């Protein structure tokens, strides 16, 4: 069972990171270090966004360093999905990553 | 997600499937980071603007799928939750800052061909990877477009 | 912290324990170089 | 307040 809107199997999309300053001026919101957008910019052509349903969703990058996969943000907020000239927000996982230490190391990390 | 394709079997073996038990249905998405622990939004349990404030005993865990509605026999791995940890400074009025949340196990799942934890940034990671321009990966069951429908 | 956390993780069974690439994992490597 | 500004937070 599956219609169109709501896919049918897992969906994926490779979106870049866009800088601090450009997200900043995409919203009236109070962005914060604990989050960072990413996406295409209107200049750019390409498409792609996460939308409703995909929060809590891991934005990974995979390094070519090592080839690890890294969980680099939480899917977080944005205003509606794939409007040009608005980006997706994601919890900045590195930086809250202390707090992630701490609970799972028992209290303390 | 919107302009996505449909993923490759095995392609996101952290992928976890955050589900309600009653009325059943799909909550959000999370990442298992170990064994025992998942990672997730804490907007997706705690959301008073909504009147969400989900506990324990209202959530079930889907790790191994594939597909977002049929279950999936021979690799779907369902689950309970032991405890929740909501980030004490998550600020869901003004910005949705510090929006994680833990979701611990009841025991620790089994791996598999496509149960496997991602791993989390260490600071030279972050300091080489996280960059304007840099490409990063996005997966989910969540909507194909903006709504004005379901 | 220092890489790996597990030494097993995000090194994922079907594709880079099976030396196996994903259909798109090309777009990620290629935006990297040194480019930013 | 998130809110009033527009933000939406991710099911509906």
């Amino acid at each position: 069972s599956v219609a169109e809107v709501q896919p049918s199997v897992l969906q994926v999309v490779n979106l870049p990171l866009v800088e601090r300053p450009v997200c900043k001026a995409s919203t009236r919101i109070r962005i914060t270090d604990n989050m960072f957008c990413a996406g295409y910019k209107p200049g750019e052509g390409k498409r792609g966004d996460a939308c409703e349903g995909d929060s809590g969703g891991p934005f990974v990058m995979k390094s070519p360093y090592n080839n690890r996969w890294y969980q680099m943000g939480i899917v977080s907020w944005g205003e509606g999905c794939d409007r040009d000239g608005k980006y997706g927000f994601y919890t900045h996982v590195f930086r809250l990553k202390k707090w992630i230490q701490k609970v799972i190391d028992r209290l303390g990390s | 997600i919107v302009e996505g394709q449909d993923a490759e079997v095995g392609l996101s073996p952290w992928q976890v499937m955050l589900f309600r038990k009653s009325p059943q249905e799909l909550l959000c998405g999370a990442s298992l980071i170990s064994d025992r622990w998942v990672l997730t939004a804490a907007h997706c349990l705690l959301y008073p603007p909504w009147d969400k404030n989900f506990t324990v005993d209202d959530l079930l865990v889907r790790i191994g799928k594939h597909s977002r509605t049929r279950y999936e026999r021979k690799v779907e791995k369902i689950s309970m939750l032991d405890k929740i940890y909501i980030h004490p400074r998550y600020n869901w009025k003004e910005n949705l800052d510090r929006d994680i949340a833990l979701l611990k196990l009841k025991r620790p799942i089994e791996l598999s061909d496509y149960i496997h934890p991602v791993c989390l940034p260490d600071k030279q990671t972050a300091a080489k990877l996280l960059h304007a321009g840099f490409k990063g990966r996005v997966t989910g069951w969540g909507n194909r477009r903006e709504t004005w429908t379901t | 912290t220092f890489g790996a956390g597990e030494a097993d993780c995000g090194l994922r069974p079907l594709f880079e324990k099976k030396q196996v690439q994903d259909q798109t994992e090309k777009e990620l490597f290629e935006s990297y170089i040194e480019g930013r | 307040d998130f809110l009033a500004e527009g933000g939406g937070v991710x099911p509906r």
